[PDB]
Parts: C-alpha cells; sequence; structure tokens
C-alpha cells in the first residue's frame, strides 16, 4: 500500500477512484506496521518491535516494496519477490514519532 | 485437480547433521493463498491497429504542412529573380 504507486487511466477519477475502493477493501491482507506509531520509545527499542531491523540511518528510511519493478507502474498490483527498497527522509519530522 | 501420486503419506523423523542423499525440499510460504490473487494481463487502452491509426493521421497531418512549407519557401528564388532583374537592368540604365 504505503510503498506503491500507479497511473492514471484517462478517467473521470470516480470510477477510478471507485475501483480503487474495493481494490483497497482486500488490498492490505494484514496491519501496514508503518502506521502504528502510538507506540512509546520504549516499546518501540524492545525487541518484539519487528520494524527495528529497518531502522539504520536517520536521513533514510527501509522497507519492503516490489521488486523488478520500475514505479510507477500499472495500476493493477504487479506480483514480484518482495525486497528492500529505501528513500530519502527530507523532512527531519517525518523521522517516526518516537524517535 | 491434484496431481497424481501413488505414495500417499508417510512418517518420516529427520534428523540434523546425518541428512545423507541431501535432498530439496520443495518450500512453501506461509501467507493464504487467499492473499495470492490470481493474474490478469492488464489489457492496453489501445491497440497497434488503433496506434497506426493514429499515427498515419499525425504523418498525414505533418506532411500537409511539410507541403504548406514547401509552396511558401519554393517561391524565393522567384521573389529573387522578380526583385533584382529590375534592379540590376536601372544600374545598367547607368
Amino acid at each position: 500500500f504505503g510503498v506503491y504507486v500507479a497511473e492514471g487511466t484517462e478517467d473521470t477519477l470516480d470510477v477510478q477512484m471507485g475501483r480503487f475502493m474495493e481494490t483497497w477493501a482486500d488490498m492490505m491482507p494484514h496491519h501496514p506496521h508503518w502506521v502504528n506509531e502510538h507506540l512509546t520509545i520504549l516499546q518501540f527499542i524492545a525487541p518484539s518491535n519487528p520494524r527495528l531491523r529497518f531502522e539504520l540511518n536517520p536521513a533514510f528510511d527501509f522497507f519492503v516494496a516490489p521488486g523488478d519493478v520500475d514505479l510507477p507502474g500499472p495500476q493493477r498490483p504487479p506480483e514480484a519477490m518482495p525486497t528492500v527498497n529505501a528513500t530519502l527522509r527530507i523532512i527531519n519530522g517525518n523521522i517516526p514519532v518516537p524517535l | 485437480m491434484d496431481p497424481y501420486c501413488p505414495f500417499d503419506a508417510l512418517d518420516v523423523w529427520e534428523h540434523r547433521r546425518f541428512i545423507v542423499a541431501d535432498s530439496r525440499n520443495f518450500i512453501t510460504p506461509e501467507f493464504p493463498r487467499d492473499f495470492w490473487m490470481s493474474p490478469v494481463f492488464n489489457l492496453p487502452r489501445e491497440t497497434a491497429a488503433e496506434q497506426v491509426v493514429v499515427l498515419q493521421a499525425q504523418r498525414t497531418a505533418a506532411a500537409a504542412a511539410l507541403e504548406n512549407a514547401a509552396m511558401q519557401a519554393a517561391e524565393l528564388p522567384v521573389d529573387i529573380e522578380r526583385r533584382l532583374r529590375p534592379i540590376e537592368r536601372n544600374v545598367h540604365e547607368i
């Protein structure tokens, strides 16, 4: 969800938004962990935190994304091996709230 | 739908150090097959035939523009020979 970007489809933005709605209804098979920032620094530092080993440098974020896929790509989500991709965290305030 | 197999299943109790004739088990993932969506070939909005038609229409428009450029730019020698010859005659008049 939070790592894939799609294409415009020459549409009225209503049906185009509409189809995204139901594709979004099941797009997330589980909880995307990147929305869990209500936890305190104590809970974050705890080893049960999965995103710990995806935080190694303050300037960037580390995350899982589709591999061998050029962004943005076709709106229908291609299936491929999960991989690790990183981006620029330009805003210092974009650092996770517990940190 | 199930691929055929003469042997149903048996009871095997493997060890760590003495796996002899080290095989390659077929690994399986843990996410349910309900999350593994079926493949769909997203058909392009246009077809190569429509691409040919549109590109040929654009070529016709470009060729019409080039023909207009040709007819406007083919008269320049005519302008040259229409403008200088009276002046050349006038200079000869001296």
